[PDB]
């Protein structure tokens, strides 16, 4: 046995399995034990591969702690062009042993930096959004068209008017693909004469020494002179290794540690921000105790004891506007679908059926019935119509627990009595069943949430008095005769039912009687407190957060009261629709051709009909609101409702709406799918025949006791709930919202305020459809990367996606109209993007685009400038003296008889085919294979030469040995052939090699120059030798190993926007994650 | 040790103490089974609704009713053929209400011709090709 | 979707023939109607009531929504029939003649029981009651409105026709349906 929550195991030797669940040291969702029986209850995760006495978890919850024990780094160095040199030192002997050099860098004439995720990572359950970067001198072109190119003319070609679209959501898989914690793990205390002393981080896998040498550049010691031993040299070797670790051991094991291992400085920031995040929305046993206890409302007392930690961790606590959020979300998803609704409430009834003790039998009615029979002359008959009218035979009452469900869902739904249970045709007081229909809709049509049910009543008696009674109308178009089906809007309420002394009693006694009744007796709403606001949020919206609004009234709930209460509202509305109908039946005056004398039968029936023991009306007065309000916490729909109000046509709800535009702009109305409804919601037809009769006949069992009911009934219930999972999956929605709405806002004109990083990239103002498939690209990344097969902001989706904020109004009568605007507090994909493209802004050249704009051009030279940096001469800008600007309406017109053609000048001047132009993009794109037809001949030996502005371009290298002949014509033709009007091929460009020795000087013929410094991920050049003289010249980047450079620079310093730096401080964690436990106690 | 993935992504002395016995002494009154069963069928997530939302390829991925189909289904969660509780042929008219069909995209025009297609259809229009 | 073309389309000669690559239409997806049997039913409906009439109300029937038609015997008939096998009454009927039905002895001598008989229609007993004397359009109607549909004669235009008591008394939604009578509800 346990001796912490008394759970009996027969296994007495795995008792620490069990035991660390609690906390205590010696997969698995919740543990949930009673007090008074030995029948545990375990739920188990939905997609496990076999089932043993376990519940399954039906809740797409999404994984938010993921583990990395790896590399924190995203930034990897490639070599390219290898080569090897002699060295002077080969390796390190000690005794009788060598052991081989290994440099923390690769050893080549080229090597530069490339950005590829999680290359290095030991992981659990990957995001699997990962960004795969090729060398350069490979084609990167296959992900910056990954977006809107699904009609390219040619592939191969990416389109530059959704540059930014693919940059953006790169930069969005990016950040994705690094939501982990990362994981402690076990040292090894290092003893070597260049790292004494310090404890190195070791991998988990066959050996470590590799990612040793990988990880710390510090520990190659200075064997050789080079550029690699210089730097190191540079470096300080105090700061390597652990940190510092933390205070509590749980063993030998620190707790937390920092280390100094190579990691970029994004991704950590990246990471540390995600941490922070789960550690604000952790929470603890004692709250969720607390929370459970007042959920129980008192009928069942719920403990969980835990042991003192501190790692413990598991994230449930969330805002009010998350809820508020996934409420609107979950209402929109709706769209007036029949199908999506009808299983909530279809099978909330059955709940509701097992859960309530009422059980339902007409053969009370049958009994009491019994006694009453008819002579054998006379041939119509009271009781036979009562009892084949009420059909005491029938069991089918679903209908009852359906309206009892949908007291909790208006506003989306609305429940009303269907048509066919009112008279047939226009119906005749003078009818036996008329009568009886009439008797059955008015005792049925209460429970029903119609606001215009009194009207209903009220005119299905004026039409089967028709022609006998009568009451004045106004407009003289409609007829006292008409159908009480019709009155299902408040515009239709009559004045003679609004103002009751309109009716005179002197012609009217028994409408006027009817209509006092109505609107003295109608049942009055109420509202009762559920769940617990404080540890779980309430996703509840109109009402105040702790209240849920019921049609009829609530009382405390004791069973000892009496059957023939009248002061129950219920009972007191079936006594005095009797009492009514007697007092019609009375006089005869309304039923002529009845030969025979029926007023003792139709009083007598009446009376027994008005005493009867039927405990529906107390259950419905005491004890359904209790379990309306246990089982609402517990629902996955949450309960939405909208004010009830009775007889007063001034605060009628008649439409529910959502708007996706912030209040300070004037946008065209798009109004939602829900607001198209006669009523408030989708209707929903009920059966008043097992209304009435599951009303008129229920019955407790003999031995209730509502202590004991109730807390056996709770129990297996609260072992299945899924509130967390719930709690999880609206944080994550209310996430999604908020990078939707900043990711459309970005490339889409709209007035929401966000700070644009990127706008040099080339794009379009997206339409609604290109809105719609990029939201629809984020909307799938973002469900991929958290693992969810249910629905997250497709319905956001339908319509115009450019949206601002979400809000859910309605509107009464009178034309008030409360809005409710919940306020969407800072998310964290969201500015965590920010932050990467602020990143971006600064290093483009190490995600492979090069900003600026490419010069092309003959350039005969035997020089060894790199073409990503030329000289100043070979460019000019817009401000150059000499030079002709193109605009759009550029005209080429041939030269008759040997002149030179001329094409037209932006200014209206014509040019001939030789100089400085300046040439945008668009223009070629237009008019390729003409523009390429004459200047392609043009440009190869002429003196023409185009700039070509674009902003942002993907580039793909090319290395030629600097000693022979070359020749980039055959590329620049290539990339000028296949620049299609819907998409273009990487720039290539042709830059030389570095060099040690001293080469040969042969020429080389350059057309296509970048206008700026465009090579920033060149790591080092010829990293092996100690200096370059031929080709570009470049050492290892100082800048970005700052903390070991820089002497005076503390360890958490970190030049984030301008320059991400490599092998910073990461803070390791280890922490638990119990599952939920709880002891069912009981309440006496 | 590794976690299996959902949806696919990315695919290319020491004595028995006097207290414990087990006796199975009680018989829950409700009915853990029958409860049990009933909240299993009741924490069942909503039924997703994915008709007139795009795609990858951004056509809408809708079909091109509804209350007759819930009435059926509420026909056959019940035993009886007949329904007691239907969603159609109510007495409120709501002939104005309308549903999210595939017909329209996002634009508002009629998804006639697929969006993909009436964008190669467009870009298509105007091609230029190599002199003969 | 429904679409109405003019031929006589039944499911499987008309699925076999087509009539789509007859009308020039190239077409599983499409499901076939049969409509030979309302044909029939037009064809002899026709005698007793207008052209133009029932034209209007077939028209204003739509031919998703599945349901039936039922004849029930006439009075005598069904008081029999529900004497011989007392199972199946309803129990919409009154006490009194379902418990003087479940009984032996019956005979034309009895004074109540004959009471009963002839004040006894079918008004209650079975609610939506084509009469001889209903109009082609409410007849319709109804056959929208519900599954089933209960008639009296034999005269009728619908779905199909079946009946309720044994003879001796008496005396597919695919994606595009295609048919051959056109609908406007
Ligand atoms: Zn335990």
């Amino acid at each position: 046995q346990c001796h912490v929550c008394s759970a009996v195991l027969f296994s007495p030797l795995d008792l620490d399995a069990h035991v660390a669940s609690h906390g205590l040291h010696g997969r698995h969702i919740t543990e949930f034990i009673s007090s008074w029986q030995n029948h545990p209850i375990v739920q188990v995760s939905a997609d496990v591969e076999n089932r043993k006495t376990a519940q399954l978890l039906h809740a797409d919850t999404p994984r938010l702690v993921t583990w990395d024990a790896g590399l924190c780094t995203s930034f990897k160095i490639v070599p390219i062009v290898p080569a090897q040199v002699p060295q002077d030192v080969l390796a390190y002997t000690f005794f009788t042993s060598s052991y081989a050099i290994q440099s923390p860098f690769p050893e080549a004439a080229v090597s530069r930096i490339v950005v590829h995720t999680r290359w290095a990572s030991n992981v659990d359950f990957d995001r699997d959004s990962s960004v795969i970067m090729a060398p350069p001198t490979e084609n990167n072109i296959h992900l910056f068209k990954q977006l809107l190119n699904t009609e390219t003319l040619s592939v191969r070609g990416a389109n530059p008017l959704m540059f930014r679209a693919n940059v953006l959501h790169m930069l969005l898989e990016f950040v994705l693909d690094n939501l982990y914690l990362n994981r402690h793990t076990g040292f090894s205390q290092d003893h070597t004469p260049f790292t004494e002393g310090a404890n190195l981080r070791s991998l988990p896998g066959p050996d470590a020494e590799k990612w040793y040498s990988i990880m710390y550049p510090t520990r190659m010691g200075t064997p050789n002179v080079s550029k690699i031993c210089n730097f190191v040299a540079s470096c300080v070797r105090n700061r390597v290794g652990r940190f510092d670790r933390a205070q509590m051991m749980n063993g030998a094991m620190s707790e937390w540690v920092d280390v100094f291992e190579t990691s970029d400085a994004l991704t950590v920031s990246i990471r540390g921000r995600w941490m922070a995040r789960l550690a604000r929305m952790n929470i603890n046993p004692t709250e969720i105790e607390w929370a459970l206890t007042e959920c129980a409302q008192g009928y069942v007392t719920v403990t969980s004891p835990y042991a003192p930690s501190v790692n413990r961790l598991m994230p449930y606590r969330i805002s009010n506007a998350e809820r508020q959020i996934s409420q609107i979300i979950r209402v929109m998803n709706i769209g007036n679908n029949a199908t999506v609704i009808q299983p909530v409430l279809q099978d909330i009834s059955v709940l509701l059926q097992r859960i309530s003790p009422l059980q339902i039998d007409p053969t009370i009615i049958s009994n009491t019935m019994s006694t009453v029979s008819e002579s054998t002359t006379q041939t119509l008959s009271p009781a036979s119509s009562i009892l084949g009218k009420l059909r005491p035979s029938n069991s089918d009452f679903s209908s009852f627990r359906v309206a009892l469900a949908g007291w909790l869902y208006n506003g989306v739904v609305t429940t009303v009595i269907d048509d066919s249970s009112y008279p047939k045709d226009g119906g005749s007081v003078t009818s036996l069943e008329n009568l009886w229909d009439f008797f059955i809709l008015a005792l049925a049509l209460p429970l029903t949430t119609d606001p215009c049910a009194p009207v209903k009543a009220f005119m299905t008696l004026a039409n089967m008095m028709v022609g006998f009674e009568t009451i004045p109308m106004d407009n003289q178009i409609y007829t006292q005769s008409r159908r009480a089906s019709a009155f299902s809007t408040p515009h239709t309420w009559p004045r003679c039912f609004m103002n009751i002394q309109l009716i005179s009693p002197i012609d009217a006694p028994i409408l006027r009687q009817w209509a006092e009744i109505i609107h003295r007796y109608w049942p009055n709403p109420s509202q009762i407190r559920y769940g617990t606001p404080n540890v779980f949020g309430s996703a509840n919206l109109f009402t105040p957060p702790e209240v849920l609004l019921l049609p009829i009234d609530h009382q405390p709930a004791n069973v000892t009261t009496p059957t023939l209460d009248f002061t129950n509202e219920l009972t007191n509305w079936r006594a005095r629709v009797c009492e009514l109908m007697k007092n019609l039946v009375d006089n005869q005056r309304y039923q002529p051709g009845w030969t025979q004398s029926l007023v003792s039968s139709m009083r007598g029936t009446l009376g027994k009909l008005k005493l009867i023991k039927s405990m529906t009306p107390m259950y419905l007065q005491q004890l359904a609101p209790v379990e309306l309000a246990v089982i609402a916490p517990m629902l996955p729909f949450p309960p939405f409702q909208v004010p009830y109000v009775r007889l007063d046509r001034d605060r009628v709800p008649t439409m529910v709406g959502v708007t996706r535009q912030s209040r300070d702009t004037i946008t065209q109305p798009a109004l939602s799918l829900s607001t198209t409804n006669t009523t408030v919601g989708v209707p929903l037809a009920l059966d008043a025949r097992a209304i009435t009769v599951a009303l008129l006949s229920g019955k407790y069992p003999p031995d209730l006791v509502t202590n004991v009911w109730y807390a056996d009934a709770i129990y297996p219930m609260y072992a299945d709930t899924e509130v967390f999972s719930n709690l999880q999956r609206d944080v994550i929605t209310c996430e999604a919202v908020q990078t939707l709405v900043t990711l459309v806002a970005q490339i889409s004109e709209t007035q929401y305020p966000v700070d644009r990083y990127l706008d040099w990239i080339p794009s379009l103002r997206a339409s609604a459809a290109t809105a719609a498939t990029f939201a629809e690209w984020v909307n799938t990344s973002m469900k991929t990367a958290f693992d969810l097969s249910d629905m997250l902001l497709e319905p956001l989706l339908s319509g115009d996606p450019r949206m601002t904020q979400l809000a859910i109004q309605y509107q009464q009568y009178n034309g008030r109209t409360f809005n409710v605007i919940p306020e969407m507090p800072g998310s964290v994909i969201a500015d965590c993007v920010q932050l990467t493209a602020e990143v971006f802004n600064h290093e483009y050249n190490l995600f492979g685009i090069a900003r600026g704009d490419i010069i092309i051009g003959r350039v005969q030279s035997t020089h060894l400038w790199s073409p990503l940096a030329p000289p100043p001469d070979l460019v000019f800008d817009r401000d150059t003296p000499g030079v002709h600007i193109f605009g759009r309406d550029c005209r080429i017109s041939f030269g008759m008889n040997g002149a030179a053609p001329m094409i037209r000048d932006e200014t209206g001047m014509m040019v001939p085919f030789e100089g400085n132009w300046i040439f945008p993009l668009a223009l070629w794109q237009m008019n390729t294979r003409y523009f390429n037809q004459q200047f392609d001949a043009w440009i190869k030996t002429g003196e023409l030469r185009i700039r070509i502005e674009m902003g942002a371009y993907p580039y793909m290298l090319h290395y030629y040995d600097p000693r022979q002949y070359a020749n980039a014509w055959n590329l620049t033709s290539a990339w000028l052939e296949e620049i299609t009007p819907t998409s273009i091929p990487s720039v290539p460009f042709m830059v030389p090699i570095s060099s040690d020795h001293d080469i040969s000087s042969a020429p080389a013929v350059q057309y296509i120059i970048s206008t700026e410094y465009n090579d920033r991920s060149l790591f080092c050049t010829n990293s092996s030798s100690p200096q370059t003289i031929a080709g570009p010249d470049k050492h290892i980047p100082v800048e970005r190993y700052n903390i070991l450079t820089n002497p005076d620079a503390p360890p958490t310093q970190i030049q984030l926007p301008e320059v991400v730096d490599l092998y910073n401080v990461v803070t390791r964690y280890a922490y638990e994650t119990p599952p939920i436990t709880a002891v069912v106690m009981g309440v006496p | 040790k590794r976690i299996p993935r959902k949806t696919k992504g990315k695919s290319s002395p020491a004595t028995a103490e006097p207290g414990t016995s087990n006796c199975e002494h009680y018989k829950a009154r409700p009915g853990i089974a029958s409860v049990q069963k009933a909240t299993e069928s009741a924490e069942l997530p909503m039924k997703n609704n994915d008709e007139g939302t795009p795609d990858k390829r951004g056509n809408t991925k809708g079909a091109l009713d509804e209350a007759d189909d819930a009435t059926k289904k509420q026909a056959k969660d019940t035993e009886k053929a007949k329904a007691q509780v239907t969603y159609s042929d109510t007495g409120i008219n709501n002939a104005n209400e309308l549903s999210r069909s595939g017909n329209v995209d996002n634009e508002g025009g009629s998804n006639q011709k697929p969006m993909s297609t009436r964008i190669a259809e467009a870009t298509s229009a105007i091609v230029s090709k190599h002199p003969a | 979707a429904y679409i109405a073309v003019p031929a006589v389309v039944d499911s499987r000669s008309s699925e076999a023939i087509g009539l789509l690559e007859s009308f020039g239409v190239d077409a599983n997806d499409v499901s076939y109607q049969d409509h030979d049997y309302v044909v029939d039913q037009l064809q002899y409906m026709l005698d007793g009531y207008e052209a133009g009439d029932v034209i209007d109300a077939l028209v204003y029937r739509n031919w998703l929504h599945h349901s039936v038609y039922c004849l029930l015997p006439p009075k005598s008939q069904l008081l029999e029939y529900w004497k011989s096998n007392p199972s199946v009454i309803p129990d919409n009927v009154d006490r009194r003649l379902r418990k003087r039905l479940m009984l032996k002895k019956d005979l034309r001598k009895d004074d109540e029981y004959n009471q009963l008989a002839r004040a006894f229609k079918i008004s209650d007993v079975y609610a939506p009651l084509i009469s001889s004397t209903t109009s082609p359009m409410t007849m319709i109607q109804n056959l929208n409105q519900g599954e089933i549909v209960y008639t009296t004669t034999d005269r009728v235009i619908g779905a199909r026709v079946l009946l309720y008591a044994p003879r001796k008394y008496y005396a597919p939604h695919s994606r595009f349906n295609v048919g051959t009578f056109p609908s406007i509800a």
